[PDB]
């Protein structure tokens, strides 16, 4: 099914391009970070123009108008206000930087595990069974295109934990026993591909007098028809 | 309606939104009409 | 079966800077206006924390787009899930384990969480239904029903043990699991220090709020701690200085409170991210990370709700 | 709302309506979908006993 | 919290005056200019009026049908602009989907997609 997978991947990347072009809220995180930084800087600039109880918010005006005995107190009040504003700004910057560092560490782990290899962690590299990823740059950010495999069309079948052939319980090696109502087959777990029940994909352990829900059927050994 | 807005001060500003508090005629206010 | 408790959210406290600093006094507000937009920044930070709380809760819990409900017939190869499944007897529709967990635990307001306890319980019930009936298939996409014995066979096969030992020892495993869940119920009922983390978080929040309230009554070098008393007794020339000292003290106390709230909220967010990863990897599937989903070879997990927290039963 | 030529093209009264209060508190001429905290209702005393 | 009247020997509880935040719930101005007002933790008597655990909502009509949340109000209430006015409702946590569970039935996918 190479051609179908290729066409589906091409259509998917086209849809991603269209969604990025159309949806403006897709990149909300980076825009929010930039807006937070701009708001912090503008708040600091505005607080530079505050009075903090001083006679004026202009240093030169206070120095010229007020005598040094009172200009000292006015300047002390102004510098106290400006210093506390700067301390608050730097503290919130530190907190935001810690958050950004945590996010960057998560991104580095994601690139190391989802891009440089295949990860078995569910939902860590996108919904569904993760297949691969593609990194892309962005202003102060990274965008991962996670390519994943998702089952689509399911069908119902009758199941049985094991099959008793001649008193021996046969268990599947890699798949699961299924039945459409007339014959039994073994299929891989994540895809429907029935195969005839043979001895090369089943192993014998115990007897069918202990396991619960075993069913009666026959198992194929190709050697006997071969000889 | 929306009449009665005047420039708060002789300051040039370009493509910005400014919030200022001063004496303004309220929007959609009831104003008296004289014919006297 | 082991119990792992993780805090998720914290109380969404919002404090009005103006009223807390100034008890509805025109002169106090006029004096406060000289400090710029401090109160706006503090309120913005508090609102950000409050929104982050709901974001954390949604990230931790709302990881399934459908509400599954278990079939009426409770046939699961002998495994009894009555203690963990929700029951219709209690009006809250919470599991007995959930009930046990819930039973053991001035210008400021508390905003209720967006998700109430009932919908959290519904989300947990949906998660348990999906885990029981569909294994990990529902997490990775469409919900494909799978009977419990073959699901347990798959989980054993995931840790390098063939399924024949399960199909030859089903009754013993079922009895051991039932005894284990009974022992967990007894331990939760008896041990009061099992839920120390959530109680510690709540106590820290209460201590912070009470410290703020106490600091509201301090003097900070002022002639009095009562704004009205200073305004009435002292002349405006001196009342200005007294009010300035009082508002400076109250403002620095509020800043300290908000900073420590921010640090605690960052810690809670880290814990909630860890909890979300744990639910995504241990509940919605089988994880190969040693000791990440409990001691020993991890088989599966069951989530349960708790006041501002999640409890994982790792089997 | 100042233009690029230094003239004002529109004005919003903060006390006109809750939508106008939202416009003022966002300091933007267009309000996006969502919820925004704008004011603080406070009941005032009526008598002195 | 409680006081005694100096004249009459009675006990009176003192409750702080009702106060709380006031938010505006509205869709984007690109769609409509209709808005709704939410008062936090204030009874509707002290103020289309609705009372919820989050407070008092004015301008929105509460309905019985449930949908996905659009504008979160809180305490189990979310608002949306629907054809047209603003309405408030309890969320639906997703469409219910019963699984046909049994002891001898399995669902196996036959087709797949690359997402």
């Amino acid at each position: 099914n190479q051609k179908l997978i290729a066409n589906q991947f091409n259509s998917a990347i086209g849809k991603i391009q269209d969604s990025l072009s159309s949806t403006p809220s897709a990149l909300g995180k980076l825009q929010d970070v930039v807006n937070q930084n701009a708001q912090a800087l503008n708040t600091l600039v505005k607080q530079l123009s505050s009075n903090f109880g001083a006679i004026s918010s202009v240093l030169n005006d206070i120095l010229s108008r007020l005598d040094p005995p009172e200009a000292e107190v006015q300047i002390d009040r102004l510098i106290t206000g400006r210093l506390q504003s700067l301390q608050t700004y730097v503290t919130q910057q530190l907190i935001r930087a810690a958050e950004i560092r945590a996010s960057a560490n998560l991104a580095a782990t994601k690139m190391s595990e989802c891009v440089l290899g295949q990860s078995k962690r569910v939902d860590f590299c996108g919904k569904g069974y993760h297949l691969m990823s593609f990194p892309q740059s962005a202003p102060h950010g990274v965008v991962f295109l996670h390519v994943t495999y998702v089952p689509a069309q399911e069908k119902n079948f009758t199941t049985a934990p094991a099959i008793c052939h001649d008193g021996k319980a046969h268990f599947p090696r890699e798949g699961v026993f299924v039945s459409n109502g007339t014959h039994w087959f073994v299929t891989q777990r994540n895809f429907y591909e029935p195969q005839i029940i043979t001895t090369d994909n089943t192993f014998v352990s115990g007897n069918c007098d202990v396991v619960i829900g075993i069913v009666n059927n026959t198992v194929y050994d190709p050697l006997q028809p071969e000889l | 309606f929306t009449r009665g807005v005047y420039y708060p001060d002789k300051v040039f500003r370009s493509s910005v939104l400014h919030s200022t508090q001063d004496l303004f005629l309220p929007f959609f206010s009831n104003v008296t009409w004289f014919h006297d | 079966v082991t119990t792992e408790i993780l805090p998720v959210s914290m109380t969404k406290t919002s404090v009005d800077c103006t009223m807390y600093i100034c008890g509805d006094s025109t002169e106090c507000s006029n004096l406060l206006l000289q400090y710029g937009s401090f109160c706006t920044q503090l309120n913005r930070a508090l609102t950000g924390i409050a929104v982050e709380q709901d974001k954390n809760t949604q990230e931790v819990f709302a990881q399934v787009k459908q509400i599954y409900k278990t079939p009426p017939i409770k046939d699961f190869g002998g495994f009894n899930f009555s203690q963990i499944l929700p029951d219709p007897s209690k009006p809250s529709k919470r599991s007995p384990i959930e009930d046990l967990l819930f039973n053991k635990v001035n210008g400021l307001t508390v905003l209720p969480p967006l998700l109430t306890d009932e919908m959290i319980a519904q989300y947990t019930s949906a998660l348990l239904a999906g885990t029981i009936t569909s294994g990990w298939t529902f997490g990775a996409g469409p919900a494909l029903q799978i009977p419990f014995p073959m699901q347990m066979a798959y989980r054993f096969n995931g840790i390098g043990v063939t399924q024949n030992v399960l199909y030859e020892n089903q009754k013993l495993i079922a009895n051991q699991f039932n005894s284990a869940i009974g022992k967990i119920q007894d331990s939760l009922s008896s041990t009061p220090s099992a839920l120390g983390k959530l109680q510690d978080v709540v106590n820290q929040n209460a201590q912070a709020l009470n410290t703020l309230v106490k600091q509201l009554s301090s003097n900070f070098g002022a002639i009095s701690s009562v704004l009205n008393d200073i305004l009435s007794r002292l002349d405006p020339p001196e009342a200005e200085v007294q009010i300035d000292r009082l508002i400076t003290g109250r403002l620095q106390s509020l800043q300290t409170y908000v900073t420590q709230q921010l640090i605690r909220a960052a810690e809670i967010r880290a814990s909630a991210n860890l909890a979300a990863t744990k639910m995504s990897e241990c509940v919605l599937g089988q994880s190969k990370r040693v000791d990440f989903c409990g001691k020993g070879y991890h088989l599966m997990s069951f989530p349960q709700s708790a006041p501002h927290g999640v409890v994982f039963l790792h089997v | 709302k100042y233009n690029e030529n230094g003239t004002i093209t529109d004005a919003v009264d903060c006390a006109l309506d809750p939508l106008s209060e939202t416009k003022c508190t966002l300091k933007s001429f267009t309000v996006e979908k969502g919820i925004y905290q704008t004011s603080n209702f406070r009941v005032q005393p009526t008598e002195s006993i | 919290d409680a006081v005694r009247d100096p004249q009459t020997l009675e006990i009176l509880d003192i409750t702080p005056c009702s106060f709380g935040g006031v938010s505006v719930i509205t869709p984007g101005t690109n769609t409509s200019n209709q808005v709704a007002v939410l008062y936090q933790d204030v009874n509707c008597t002290e103020v289309n009026v609705f009372q919820t655990r989050a407070g008092c909502l004015i301008g929105a009509e509460h309905v019985n049908n449930s949908y996905e949340c659009d504008i979160p109000i809180g305490a189990g209430i979310c608002a949306s602009y629907q054809t047209q006015s603003i309405i408030a409702y309890t969320m639906s946590l997703g469409a219910e989907n019963s699984v046909a569970y049994s002891n001898n039935s399995i669902a196996i996918p036959t087709n797949f997609t690359i997402s």
